[PDB]
DNA sequence: TGCATGCATGCATGCATGCATGCATGCATGCATGCATGCATGCATGCATGCATGCATGCATG
DNA sequence: CATGCATGCATGCATGCATGCATGCATGCATGCATGCATGCATGCATGCATGCATGCATGCA
């Protein structure tokens, strides 16, 4: 009964060689990870990051200089779960322990482990005194002390954590080895044979839960024998235990009666979410599935919902089956444990490094004529509309704010509407804008109702929260909106509530919340039946009241005059699209969006300040606008009224225009550009 | 599928089984002979088991680990080595068991002190075979015929005794009405069977203390090992001490014990059982063939048997000849004609009479010293069985029964009562014993050779009064005994001188070479009478009737039957096939000194 | 007198609200079963009383 | 005065009885264990209400 199997996997010399690689590494002053371990011993960091490349670099290094190394990349790659603690107990062999005197305000966790380090040694110092005092080289005298005393386990006092990291193909491109762990694989590609492996998946973060502590081990005070009982739980649920389980309360008539304790237990950060399929490699008639991923420890609070992320980890089952009668006997429900996060579309306001950044940013700066180059680069796949692209470049900036303090804020947001139909292909840009921009949700007219894009209340799974909508999702980002003309009339009311910032009021059956939203609005509606009748007026061919048009600072019109000379360049434009896969030729090179947004995000941290001469230039220029707008008062081609919100925008615009100079140099040509985009945006209906 | 542990014990022992090629030719000769055994049985017309002796020598000089593991926990190393050995049997061309021969001072302890220690180990125990049970076969594989479907079936049964490992017991009821309802008609013959036996072993009485209650254990045998021992011998047993059974913890002491996986070795006693296991090399027999080419070796063998005794030349000559035993020719549908020779001596005390007796015992083979009385079971078996298994009557073989093909040493023959002397006429002449009590009348065979020793009636008066009635024995007992030696009390000084330096050098070619030369002559040296053997003894025996009766008495034709035996045994010594006249010239002189 | 435009009204497409329905689980009740006790039975084992054997004696023998 | 025979007595062993001592058969008695049900918790289906929209009708205009 119960036979045994030998396998080529060893645990002995692998533990020996993994000690040497943990010690002997010099390439990337002294040893790399010991200085990191001294930084861990500095008690200022909680994570340990292990690559696979320096392993493979070492594995290249040992064969070329010495006889033979045991393979260790594919060794970890197979089972990958026993390599957690068998690696980590070798770390505690070597440690620069007293490297800094403890701070009084360091950590309440730190003062507890310092006790259990010291209480271990003082208990160790007692037993070696009694044995030498009762005699009848001292290694066996040391060894007698080792087994006659109950101690705290070394698993109980750790204070740090370790996360693995998958290898890139880049070093695998030089020397091909077991690079199977890092491929963009699908949930459909997850066959049930990849259990225990280390994988790489990607998708969309959907229905993120909340972070709440997970109990791991529980302390138990005796109060009679004075020991501490410890119970490790790896199940879903558990039980409290009996009255005592001491060795000294044992073999005695009166046992104790215990109770647990809070401050001595060890907890863990816990939160999970679900990943939906990428919706690009899905077969032609299928519906995307989901997958459960547990997240533990340091990496928590790092995954916003509705993103694109590369998740790598190791693939483990959970003991669970479905309904009671449907159980075929051994039903294994799986999950994935998160190990490393690499996000596509790297989020702004999260970097501070500038040196390797300005290694490429200064080359963009020293390229010359940058501001005209930018709007050429965002969605260049149409012809013309450069001033139209120029304003949308400025929509990408935004990024200004001011509160007077004990008062009100001002919203530094731009709201550009688009009018015209149909051969301008506006939706080619509408998909392009929310694609490059981080936190970009593409929305339609009817597919969200008045309750859809706002929040909702449903029963919480395992961890009655407010499940939010798209505008709840796409805060601090830009919402792309199709066909505002066909919304619900109640859905119009919420949009007016965004033009005053952060306001979403709810007076439903049990909900009285006023939730906040740092969103941004782009809208595009179509004109009336027919197309551009000069017999029709402004607001005659418009299906919306002008109070909503007063809330729009910037408005465009998409004319289509069939002109003879404008076609031949546009004909050569569109035919060149299908000849190749790139439009510009010998005059321009496009900016890739990843390098583009980093220059944007660095420009988002400037906050230019105005001056006094630019104060003088704007005031009389507003008297220019206020005087000639109020001399018509008609339903003619000119619009009716000029708001003070027009001045609120154009001050904010030249402020945002100063941000692309990155210099806090609000000047005369700063404002000179701002007036040009006002008079051309309006009244382009002359031809 | 086996684990890594099981194959490693195989490949390590396979490394040893490939190390020494001596056992390779052993199993080769096993297979070739049994192939040739079936070849002659199946070609003109139109036995041996499977076990090989392995010593406990080579394992210490090969693997001290595998040495140690056997000697403590044998239940892990015995199965894979046999599986590896059955591999060798199948690869070079059924259990294929082993021996584990070998002397070790580890666990050769008494069974008296064996209990509660060294359990689940391999122990070598010796002692006395007693109360042998009955031989029963064991059912293994049942065969069943179904009538309507017309096919056979298959069914096995196992027990915990054989397997040596505690496996989950799965009993199965003997089958009837298996699938649909056809009658499972039973068959036989093709159903296989294996014999079975259990015995008890008492410890050694020579090793035992003075007087205490003896305690014993039990041994169950196996297929090729059923019935090698009669009750009443000295046998070494090598096996594994195993305790089975649920020791009373089910619902006052359980855990009864036994020993299985056994090899049986009968060993020679002082006065019981066979000692003829002595080997003969080609180097040995070449010395015998060099020895037998001489002309005076009968003298040297005569002088050899008095290592510490002066004189008695012609007495020693016959002691060669009794161990020769003469020739036996049973007649065609008649009776046997007795071939052995029985001698009584007489003489004054302290004249090497008791210095002869154990020399006759120890040098010979299968001898029993019978002293004083011989009452109620020496010549008999007495049939006293109160066997608890069934009301029946069996026998316990007495010494005269037990000493068949051997020598009976009778001490102080005159003190025997007339009761057993009735049986001596039956034993010495008809060579049979018939016991007829009310349970079962019986008849058995015993053709023992007899030497007895009686004293004179009164004083040392061996020559003074008269040669007749110095013994006052019954008349037929004169006719029973062949030669009657009279030892005198001759007082001299030259004779005293030969006594003098003999005993002095005493307190300040060989025997083991001798018994090799003896037992070789039994199975190949019987001779046949020739024409020259008639002409002397016809002339001579008439002189024995015409003139010896003018001196002494008696002369029967039975005396002439001894004249055949003396020339017979003399030809055995020279290992001739014919019979020479010189053999009679020796035999004629032997009567003159014995009588006149 | 015929026609385009604004106003009143029914329709059924999504949110609250009510209830029927399906599944997990700890406990009180009934029944198969081991265990103590004495019996009829079957079979081995000790024992004491009278006869043949050994020795002393009277008689005869030479 | 030195042996042989008939006579009488003392004594150890064979065994057919009485009695104690191992397996099955039977019966009364008390401990423990599988399990269906009352209860509670989670979930899907159907109706009234708010209403944008299509439609019929009143209206002034060329
Ligand atoms: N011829 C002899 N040579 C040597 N020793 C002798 C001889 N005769 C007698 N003995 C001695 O006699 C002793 C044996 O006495 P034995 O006659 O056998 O006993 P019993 O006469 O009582 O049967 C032995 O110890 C032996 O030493």
């Amino acid at each position: 009964a119960l036979p045994s199997i030998q396998l080529p996997v060893d645990y002995n010399n692998l533990f020996n060689e993994i000690t040497d690689f943990l010690v002997t590494f010099k390439q990337d002053k002294g040893p790399k990870y010991m200085a990191m371990l001294q930084k861990v011993a500095n008690r200022e960091l909680n994570s340990v990051i292990i690559d696979l490349d320096d392993i493979l670099q070492y594995q290249n290094e040992k064969f070329l200089q010495g006889t033979q190394a045991d393979d260790l990349v594919s060794a970890i790659q197979q089972n990958a779960n026993h390599f957690t603690e068998l690696f980590c107990r070798a770390i505690d062999n070597n440690m620069p322990l007293p490297t800094k005197e403890i701070d009084y305000k360091d950590d309440v966790l730190d003062v507890i482990l310092n006790q259990r380090r010291l209480r271990n040694e003082r208990m160790l110092s007692d037993r070696t005194n009694e044995i030498r005092s009762e005699n009848l080289m001292n290694d066996a005298l040391r060894e007698v002390v080792e087994d006659e005393t109950e101690l705290f386990p070394p698993n109980l006092t750790r204070r740090y954590f370790l996360y693995f990291k998958p290898l890139s193909q880049n070093c695998a491109r030089r020397y091909r080895k077991k690079a199977i762990s890092s491929k963009p694989l699908s949930v459909r590609q997850i066959k049930g044979d990849f259990l225990g492996q280390l994988i790489t998946v990607r998708g969309i973060i959907t229905r993120v839960s909340d972070v709440k502590p997970a109990v791991e081990v529980i302390a138990y005070t005796c109060d009679q024998c004075g020991y501490e009982v410890f119970q490790e739980v790896n199940s879903r649920t558990f039980t409290p235990l009996s009255e005592c389980t001491s060795e000294e309360c044992s073999q005695n008539q009166t046992k104790g009666q215990l109770f647990m304790s809070t401050r001595a237990s060890k907890f863990s950060a816990f939160q999970e979410c679900k990943i939906q399929e990428l919706s690009q490699q899905v077969p032609v008639g299928h519906i995307p599935r989901s997958l459960n991923i547990h997240v533990n420890g340091t990496l928590v609070r790092s995954l916003s919902p509705g993103d694109i992320v590369d998740v790598t980890g190791i693939f483990l089952p959970a003991p669970y089956t479905g309904f009671k009668a449907l159980k075929a006997g051994l039903l294994t429900e799986t999950y994935l444990e998160a190990q490393f996060v690499r996000q596509h579309k790297k989020k702004f306001a999260s970097f501070s490094l500038t040196s390797d950044v300005e290694e490429r940013v200064m080359e963009l700066i020293t390229s010359g004529d940058v501001y005209n180059r930018l709007a050429k680069s965002i969605a260049p796949e149409i012809y013309g509309n450069l001033d139209v692209k120029k304003a949308l470049l400025l929509l990408l900036v935004g990024g200004v704010d001011k509160r007077v303090g004990d008062g009100m804020k001002i919203r530094g947001d731009i709201n550009v509407c688009l009018m015209g139909d149909p051969g301008v292909a506006k939706s080619q840009l509408l998909k392009a804008i929310c694609k490059i921009s981080p936190r970009g949700v593409y929305t339609t007219g009817k597919g969200s109702s008045g309750v859809g894009l706002t929040a909702a209340v449903m029963k919480d799974p395992v961890t009655m929260i407010l499940e939010g909508g798209a505008l709840v999702l796409a805060d601090n980002g830009i919402c792309c909106i199709d066909e505002f003309d066909k919304m619900d009339e109640s859905d119009r009311t919420a949009i007016h509530e965004v033009m005053e910032q952060q306001t979403i009021s709810i007076s439903k059956a049990g909900i009285n919340t006023t939730l906040n939203a740092r969103t941004s609005i782009l809208a595009a509606a179509n004109p009336l039946y027919g197309r551009y009748n000069p017999r029709l007026s402004p607001l005659d061919n418009i299906n919306l009241p002008a109070a909503l048009l007063s809330r729009f600072d910037i408005l465009f019109l998409m004319l289509d005059i069939p002109s003879r000379d404008d076609d031949e360049k546009l004909a050569e434009h569109v035919t060149y699209v299908h000849m190749h896969n790139k439009q510009p030729d010998l005059d321009f090179t496009p900016v890739e969006p990843s390098k583009m947004r980093e220059y944007i995000a660095y420009a988002k941290t400037k906050r230019p300040v105005m001056s006094e001469a630019v104060n003088d230039y704007v005031v009389q220029a507003y008297i220019r606008l206020r005087q000639d707008s109020k001399r018509e008062m008609d339903s003619k081609f000119s619009f009716g009224q000029a708001t003070p919100r027009t001045l609120l925008g154009i001050i904010r615009l030249s402020q945002a225009l100063a941000k692309l100079r990155l210099a806090d140099m609000v000047d005369i040509d700063d404002v000179e550009e701002a007036l040009r985009l006002v008079r051309v945006s309006k009244e382009s209906l002359y031809q | 599928a086996p684990d890594a542990v099981f194959g490693d014990r195989v490949r390590r022992f396979q490394e040893f089984l490939d190390t020494f090629t001596s056992y390779r030719d052993s199993v080769r000769s096993i297979q070739v002979y049994n192939s040739n055994n079936a070849a002659n049985y199946n070609d003109d017309q139109d036995i041996l088991p499977h076990r090989i002796i392995i010593s406990l020598d080579d394992l210490r000089e090969f693997d001290r680990s595998f040495w140690s593991g056997i000697l403590v926990e044998p239940a892990y190393f015995i199965p894979p080595a046999e599986k590896a050995l059955t591999d060798l049997a199948d690869s070079m061309d059924h259990p294929w068991k082993l021996s584990f021969k070998g002397s070790f001072g580890a666990h050769a302890l008494s069974p008296r002190t064996l209990t509660a220690q060294h359990l689940n180990k391999l122990v070598s125990v010796e002692g006395i075979v007693t109360k042998t049970s009955l031989v029963r076969p064991k059912l293994i594989r049942s065969v069943h015929y179904a009538a309507k479907t017309g096919r056979f079936h298959y069914r096995d049964y196992t027990d915990a005794t054989t397997t040596l490992t505690t496996r989950i017991p799965t009993p199965a009821i003997y089958p009837t009405e298996d699938t649909e309802g056809n009658k499972l008609t039973t068959e036989y013959g093709y159903s296989t069977f294996i014999d079975h036996q259990r015995i008890t072993v008492q410890e050694m009485p020579e090793m035992a203390p003075a007087g205490q209650l003896p305690r014993s254990i039990d041994v169950i045998l196996d297929d090729d090992l059923v019935d090698k021992t009669k009750p009443g011998d000295r046998v070494n047993v090598v096996g594994v001490f195993k305790s089975l059974g649920a020791g009373g913890m089910n619902q006052l002491i359980g855990f009864k014990t036994l020993i299985l996986g056994n090899t049986v070795y009968p060993l020679h006693a002082r006065s019981t059982g066979v000692a003829a296991r002595q080997m003969l090399t080609d180097f040995d027999i070449r010395n015998i063939n060099k020895l037998s080419k001489k002309k005076d070796i009968f003298d040297i063998l005569s002088q050899s048997l008095a290592p510490s005794i002066y004189g008695h030349d012609h007495i020693k000559k016959a002691i060669l000849l009794m161990l020769m035993g003469g020739v036996e020719k049973n007649l065609e549908n008649g009776s046997h004609l007795r071939g052995d020779i029985n001698i009584l001596m007489v003489g004054d005390p302290s004249t090497a009479k008791s210095q002869l007796l154990r020399f006759v015992l120890n040098t010979a083979s299968l001898a029993i010293a019978t002293t004083g009385r011989g009452s109620s079971g020496v010549g008999l078996t007495a049939a006293v069985t109160t066997d608890r298994e069934t009301g029946e009557r069996r026998l316990e073989a007495g010494a005269m029964v037990l000493a068949d093909r051997g020598v009976v040493c009778i001490d102080e023959f005159d003190k025997m009562t007339d009761v057993d002397r009735v049986a001596i006429h039956e034993v010495m002449e008809q060579q049979t014993v018939t016991i007829a009590k009310a349970g079962i009348h019986t008849t058995l065979n015993a053709r023992c050779s007899v030497i007895a020793a009686a004293n004179p009636v009164f004083g040392q008066y061996d020559v003074n009064r008269d040669p007749h009635q110095n013994i006052a024995l019954p008349d037929s007992l004169l006719s029973r005994f062949d030669l009657l030696f009279v030892v005198t009390d001759d007082i001299n000084e030259i004779r005293d001188r030969s006594i003098s330096e003999h005993v002095l050098r005493t307190h300040r070619v060989t025997i083991p070479f001798l018994r090799k030369y003896v037992q070789y002559a039994k199975e190949r040296v019987i001779p046949q009478l020739t024409q020259e053997a008639i002409n002397v003894i016809v002339k001579n025996y008439t002189d024995l009737r015409n003139d010896d009766n003018t001196k002494k008495s008696p002369i029967t034709a039975r005396t002439l039957e001894t004249l055949i035996r003396l020339a017979t045994a003399h030809a055995k010594v020279r290992l001739s096939k014919t019979v020479n006249k010189v053999d009679a010239k020796v035999a004629a002189n032997l009567l003159r000194f014995a009588l006149l």
